[PDB]
């Protein structure tokens, strides 16, 4: 009964709102993989020309 | 792999943020200044050519 009260309670509406969760976040996992050698470019180099 | 070089360019940004906060108000001024005096050359460009 206590878990099934704090389920209810942590997953009382949220289905839409779940589903934005997920799909967002694989989504934005799979377009940084897309761009991940930016990513990787920006990160060596940018210390460069912060430094100097 | 790349995570001390993240460490550096974290660190970089905060010093390069306090640097540039140390410098921007003169730089600023001499801005607004610099419009004054720009927007005097563009209203005589003709004359500054002919000179």
């Amino acid at each position: 009964g206590t878990l099934l009260d704090e389920a209810a309670t942590a997953f009382g509406g949220l289905g839409p709102s779940l589903q934005r969760l997920v799909d967002s976040t694989q989504a934005i996992a799979g377009d940084f993989r897309a761009n991940i050698d930016p990513v990787n470019d920006i990160i060596e180099n940018s210390g460069p020309i912060i430094d100097s | 792999p790349r995570m001390p070089q993240i460490r550096r360019d974290i660190t970089g940004l905060a010093n390069l943020g306090e640097v540039y906060a140390d410098a921007s108000p003169d730089l600023f001024d001499g801005l607004d200044n610099a419009v004054t005096t720009a927007r005097t050359l563009n209203e005589q460009r003709g004359n500054l050519d002919q000179a």
